[PDB]
DNA sequence: TATAATGGGAGCTGTCACGGATGC
DNA sequence: GCATCCGTGAGTCGAG
């Protein structure tokens, strides 16, 4: 019924790890990446796609598919051909197949006894754009990182060590994701900073601050126009279904023109501008018609040189040039005579 | 209504609070075997799948009543504290102490008198050696310095003159050693005096007796062979790289660690005994010892009559998962069906295109005539359902979406309003809510995320 | 990039009448 | 065969 409690449930399934399990599993999962390049020594093949065909058998059939990073396509077919050239192996050799196996299996141990810490540290976030499952699933990303990552040579435990890839990863998450309008990570962190800066500001001014006293406290770089821009273009949308008035009849886009289509009025007056620009050209001759219609691109939409239409006419372009001066200009003695054409220049 | 399964029970599958079952291959839950679409929870899930397993904690201190790799039964107590709650194979996990027993075969002799001593070519642990009617007082044959090495019972005397030991002497239980560690003694004062009846301890055995008959007693010179116990501590930090009962050599290593001084090297010739381990692992299993190559490795699925070990030798029992040990050198199978079930709408599609519209049609329509009204209502309702999607030519399945549709974005505008500032409809946000999910999914799966 | 950290957190309570699906 | 659950309905302009 409730995602968070059925998660938190499927979590509290897998028992928390000791010392020794921990250190056991971190020791599997080395020595098995160092067992996977040990066997791209031997094979000369490429270590991930053993790593992936390594993590396939464990994981079994039931999940496999294409890994961007890999050249060939992964299915059952070629997994089945790599792992048999891996059951090729001498006995020393296949060795460090059953080593890569076990390295897989404690790392999935490792990452599933280990889900309980994202969700400890991920409950904090909450109200900062994303959802609690959200926060939680970016935070076992950060968990699969630390756990890849993690030395156990180093001696610490790995909940240190994966608490900052954790906390890496939802931080990353809320600045990635929170924006329906989205913000590089860099300009968020300017944004975030700018707030805190205004806040401490408003802290100790008794009042929301100026954007000078601002621009003062962000330092040099910063003066209020930069302050009031980077303000600007913080700024989210809002919702189109937003509610109007006490009851629930009215939205807020409603009251929204639109401004792209044509009005009818619009429409009609090109219209009768396009009938009335026929109307004056045909007081022209055929070739002058023509010539002005080519050269501001009534024909095809695009406007012709003067070359092109001195070619196509078979005339030179100054005589083109010179037909389409008449022209023009019979059409300014035609418009300062009938007046037609005036009403549309507004 | 078409796959005939309760809103309760489609709402459990699709928003994945269980697993319902493809192709079962015959796994077994209860005693009662599993048949397709039958609805299985997590646990049984786990149990069918994956096989059967539990740990138990061990008390500070205390060790253990069971042996590394021994089959137990349901009941029996693996500790004072502890009881396994199933049947299977035990296993050791995180050993605190190893002991290993250190092979040595020497040569001492002893003098005794010729009434009380029993011949014999050999004696064998507990064996009385002879029989004395008086106290009788053992004497040094040799002059030098005493190192004095004590068993569990009985002991060994060094006579060393330059340091280099000129005798070795054997006192079996029954002489109790008149003389300490490093004291000088003088040829023909008395090392030990022996009571009663003298026996071979349980500790030492003697391999091959000789004897020199000189006046009225017999010289022995006894050929042992006597292991001698030595405990090592191992570490949180530590692993054991070796197998319980394993025969190791002089530079061979026990237990591994982060830093090679505080490793642990074998002296000498000697068995492991791995003793009080944190926990102990008991797990429905079949073990299968190898002697050399193995030709499945870890992770693998295998029924019964399935090639394992050397060539072909060892095979497969029962149906499981392959756990390959190379510390232990054994090829472990836990018990486990290779059940196909699935969660979600895939499990859902899937079975919606296994439907044979025709067929169900036939059942529906062999079920109207019944006399059973309620029987007949469902099965018309049923039938509406099957005899609309017959009719209309609409497959099923295309009640699951692979790919969802994506409105035109005119239809869900983002507008910037009078002032500048951007006006948006909901849509974008649920779609986008959509890709994020959708996309960490992808990455979750090409990165191979664990099934949780 | 390494001290260690390991199951969340509001509910919103004064209608109603129906129809249709589960449960004694 | 009959209680009880869940889902879904519950007026029109106008303005806000
Ligand atoms: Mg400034």
């Amino acid at each position: 019924s409730d995602p968070v409690r059925q998660y938190l449930h499927e979590i509290g399934q897998v028992p928390l790890l000791t010392l020794e399990e921990e250190v056991e599993l971190a020791r599997k999962v080395e020595e098995g990446m160092e067992a996977i390049k040990k066997l791209s020594e031997i094979t000369g093949l490429d270590p991930d796609l053993i790593r992936e065909v390594v993590r396939a058998k464990i994981l079994g059939s039931a999940r496999v598919r294409h890994i961007p990073g890999l050249k060939e396509t992964l299915d059952p077919k070629t997994v089945e051909e790599i792992d048999q050239k891996l059951k090729s192996l001498p006995k020393e050799h296949k060795r460090y197949l059953h080593i890569a196996r076990e390295g897989e299996a404690a790392r999935q141990h490792l990452i599933e006894a280990n889900l309980r810490l994202v969700v400890s540290i991920a409950k904090k976030y909450t109200g900062r754009g994303l959802s609690f499952l959200d926060l939680i699933q970016e935070g076992n990303q950060g968990l699969i990182r630390a756990v890849e990552k993690f030395e156990y040579k180093r001696r610490f435990k790995f909940s240190t060590y994966a608490t900052w890839w954790i906390r890496q990863a939802i931080n990353r998450a809320i600045a990635d994701q929170a924006r329906t309008i989205r913000i590089p990570v860099h300009m968020v962190e300017t944004i975030n900073k700018l707030s805190r800066t205004a806040r401490q500001l408003q802290q100790e001014l008794g009042r929301e601050p100026t954007y000078e006293e601002i621009a003062e406290a962000m330092g040099p770089g910063w003066d209020a126009k930069r302050v009031e821009e980077t303000l600007k273009i913080a700024q989210e949308p809002v919702s189109l279904e937003t509610p109007i008035g006490d009851e629930k009849d009215s939205f807020y886009g409603d009251f929204i023109p639109d401004e792209h289509l044509p009005s009818p009025v619009d429409a009609a007056t090109q219209s009768l501008l396009s009938e009335e620009l026929e109307k004056a050209l045909s007081k022209l001759s055929e070739r002058e018609a023509m010539v002005l219609k080519l050269r501001k691109g009534l024909i095809d939409g695009r406007e012709h040189t003067l070359e092109e239409v001195g070619a196509f006419f078979g005339v030179t372009r100054e005589r083109i040039r010179q037909i389409e001066n008449k022209a023009l200009r019979k059409l300014k003695y035609h418009e300062s005579r009938t007046r037609k054409l005036r009403d549309f220049l507004d | 209504t078409l796959l005939d399964l309760s809103a309760t029970e489609l709402e459990q599958v699709l928003y994945f609070s269980k697993y319902i079952v493809l192709d079962p291959k015959g796994a077994i839950l209860n005693g009662v075997p599993v048949e397709k679409r039958q609805l299985l929870t997590d646990e049984e899930y786990r149990e069918l799948r994956y096989g059967k397993q539990e740990t138990y904690p061990l008390p500070p201190g205390v060790d253990a009543l069971v042996k590394d790799g021994e089959e137990v039964v349901k009941g029996q107590e693996l500790a004072p504290g502890v009881v396994s709650r199933l049947d299977g194979v035990a296993l050791y996990r995180f050993p605190r102490r190893v002991r290993v027993e250190y092979v040595k075969k020497e040569r001492a002799g002893l003098r005794l008198p010729l009434a009380a001593w029993v011949e014999k070519e050999a004696y064998k642990p507990g064996e009385i050696l002879a029989e004395l009617p008086e106290p009788y007082l053992f004497r040094a044959e040799e002059e030098g310095v005493v190192e004095l090495k004590e068993l569990e019972e009985g002991a060994f005397l060094v006579l060393r003159r330059e340091d280099e030991p000129v005798a070795t002497y054997f006192l079996p239980v029954g002489m109790t050693p008149l003389v300490v560690h490093g004291e000088i003694v003088e040829k023909g004062q008395p090392l030990a005096e022996a009571k009663g009846l003298l026996r071979m301890p349980r500790q030492v055995r003697a391999a091959q007796v000789e004897a020199e008959e000189e006046g009225e007693t017999v010289y022995l010179t006894l050929f042992l062979e006597w292991t001698e116990p030595k405990d090592y501590r191992v570490q949180p930090h530590m692993n054991v790289v070796v197998p319980e009962g394993a025969r190791v050599e002089a530079g061979d290593k026990i237990v591994a660690a982060i830093d090679p001084e505080e490793e642990v090297i074998a002296e000498a010739e000697g068995v492991v005994h791995l003793h009080e381990p944190a926990s102990i692992l008991v797990v429905k299993a079949r073990v299968y010892p190898f002697e050399d190559d193995v030709e499945v490795s870890t992770g693998d699925r295998v029924a019964p009559g399935d090639v394992l070990a050397d060539g072909g030798k060892v095979k497969s029992d029962v149906y499981g998962r392959v756990e390959v040990d190379l510390v232990r050198n054994v090829v472990r199978v836990v018990e486990s069906y290779d059940i196909d079930a699935r969660m979600g709408a895939e499990a859902i599609q899937q079975l919606l295109k296994e439907l044979d519209l025709e067929a169900l049609e036939k059942e529906l329509l062999e079920e109207m005539k019944h006399p059973s009204r309620a029987r007949r209502a469902k099965a018309r309702k049923r039938l509406e359902v099957v005899r609309a999607f017959l009719d209309s030519g609409n497959r099923p399945e295309w009640m699951i979406l692979e790919a969802v549709p994506v409105l035109p974005p005119d239809l869900r505008p983002m507008v910037q309003v009078d002032g500048g500032r951007f006006a948006t409809s909901d849509l974008n946000d649920l779609y986008r809510r959509l890709i994020n999910r959708n996309n960490r999914l992808k990455k979750l799966l090409a990165q191979g995320a664990p099934e949780i």
